[PDB]
């Protein structure tokens, strides 16, 4: 059940070594490789498809990790 | 390092609380990633979880169980509390305190020593310590064996040690039985050589800390 | 609601050989299984967790494997201190726990000394009456033992206790107590103990007469 949740905070965890409104945000960037993963992986807890301060990516990432072990630890 | 320590053994009436409360040393109860559990296991089965809570308050409990617990944490105080209402005899445990093993994920890496809690409706009760008398005479020629029945006290434990515990080898003390009167029993057994018996004294110190009961009984070859 | 059953019950090794405990989910729960030890008056020690990751301490011989249903701990060559029970554990909740493996060290046979106590006379005057038969350093743990008072054999009326398997010469020792009223330990004369035991090369009787000593 929890699996999907489980394989995203593992990548987040990876690539640095309330679900669509992140999407919404990250699907901007395109220059960098590593997120693409991360971008397909949110999509499926989005209902609907999302296409198309100001601080880098590094910090959102970090900040979704957060929340995300945060939702997990609650089982949400 | 990382230690927990459960608070002293209680006895709970049934369809009373059970208040456990969990100090904690070695790290802080608002560090990030910090998370406590309880852990119960009834004498001689499996492990059950209770529940656990995290730095942020953030808790989780056991489906089953979820109406009767309660846990909470106090950072200053630096420990954890779990409150189980309406107790009953099926849940005589102990119960263990264990630090979480992830920041996210569950598994309990440390652990506290446990703590006994037994939901009787039974008084606490010191045990009668009576002779196993010598199987052989003085000049047999064999091993003979001899011990101390500690019988009928409630509840666990017992400890008992020979000699003041100057007599360690050879001895067997049993696991305690649960007697259909509800009251605990057990025999704690030493071998020694029949030519010791008219030299030597044994004595077994059984202490039953629970009901303040500390009892030395000698043990003699039996005058027929 | 998920279930984890472990196989088997219990394990039979010597020293040097490998082993291998089995731990079965009723659905799959990914490669997030966490197993621990346990010996006897202790608490639980985590040797590995997620699957196969060996824990801080714990000597490399140990490692896991698996993902789905079937798990696996395993022990490359087993040594004298790693024979105990063993929990594995379901990483999601409700973090359910597995029934145990008990692992045992196997070693040659050894028949046990038989002892047979009669009741006290103080504990007589209370009214009851415990009659004590002792098994002393066995094995294997497999052992039936026998009451016979006055030839007519007795069941249900006795409670039987095992010790831990002795950390330096792998035995148990079985106490075996028949409760009997006064009146009923009165009322006869011959009291049997008797024990079948791989060891012994036939069963072996112990008794003493009520009365004559």
């Amino acid at each position: 059940p929890s699996t999907a949740l489980r394989e995203l905070i593992e990548e987040l965890v990876n690539i640095t070594q309330m679900y669509c409104a992140a999407l919404e945000s990250l699907i901007n960037v395109s220059g960098c490789s590593a997120i693409e993963k991360t971008q397909r992986m949110l999509s499926g807890f989005c209902p609907h498809k999302v296409s198309a301060t100001k601080i880098e990516v590094a910090q959102f990432v970090k900040d979704l990790l957060l929340h995300l072990k945060k939702l997990f630890r609650e089982g949400r | 390092q990382v230690t927990l320590k459960e608070s002293g053994p209680v006895l709970v009436k049934p369809t009373e609380t059970l208040t456990l409360t969990c100090t904690v040393s070695g790290f802080s109860l608002s560090t990030y990633g910090v998370g406590v559990g309880w852990i119960r296991q009834p004498p001689g089965k499996a492990l059950e979880w209770l529940a656990h809570i995290w730095w942020d308050d953030v808790k989780r409990y056991n489906p089953a169980l979820k109406s009767r617990l309660t846990i909470s944490k106090d950072t200053s105080k630096s420990q954890v509390v779990l409150t189980m209402t309406n107790m009953d005899p099926v849940d005589t445990a102990t119960y263990y305190c264990a630090r979480l093993g992830s920041d996210y994920d569950v598994w309990f890496d440390y652990w506290g020593q446990g703590t006994l809690v037994t939901v009787s409706s039974a008084s606490t009760k010191g045990p009668s310590v009576f002779p196993l008398a010598p199987s052989s005479k003085s000049t047999s020629g064999g091993t003979a064996a001899l011990g101390c029945l500690v019988k009928d006290y409630f509840p666990e434990p017992v400890t008992v040690s020979w000699n003041s515990g100057a007599l360690t080898s050879g001895v067997h003390t049993f696991p305690a039985v649960l007697q259909s009167s509800g009251l605990y029993s057990l025999s704690s057994v030493v071998t020694v050589p029949s030519s010791s018996l008219g030299t030597q004294t044994y004595i077994c110190n059984v202490n039953h800390k629970p009901s303040n009961t500390k009892v030395d009984k000698k043990v003699e070859p039996k005058s027929c | 609601e998920i279930v984890l059953t472990q196989s088997p019950a219990t394990l039979s090794l010597s020293p040097g050989e490998r082993a291998t405990l089995s731990c079965r989910a009723s659905k799959s729960i990914s490669k997030y299984l966490a197993w621990y030890q346990q010996k006897p008056g202790q608490a639980p020690r985590l040797l590995i967790y997620s699957g196969s990751t060996l824990q801080s301490g714990i000597p490399a011989r140990f490692s896991g494997s698996g993902s789905g249903t079937d798990f696996t701990l395993t022990i490359s060559s087993l040594e004298p201190e790693d024979f105990a029970v063993y929990y594995c554990q379901q990483h999601d909740y409700p973090y359910t726990f597995g029934q145990g493996t008990k692992l045992e060290i196997k070693r040659t046979v050894a028949a046990p000394s038989v002892f047979i106590f009669p009741p006290s006379d103080e504990q007589l005057k209370s009214g009851t009456a415990s009659v004590v038969c002792l098994l002393n350093n066995f094995y294997p743990r497999e052992a039936k033992v026998q009451w016979k008072v006055d030839n007519a054999l007795q069941s249900g009326n006795s409670q039987e206790s095992v010790t831990e398997q002795d950390s330096k010469d792998s035995t148990y020792s079985l106490s075996s107590t028949l409760t009997l009223s006064k009146a009923d330990y009165e009322k006869h004369k011959v009291y049997a103990c008797e024990v079948t035991h791989q060891g012994l090369s036939s069963p072996v009787t112990k008794s003493f007469n009520r009365g004559e000593c």
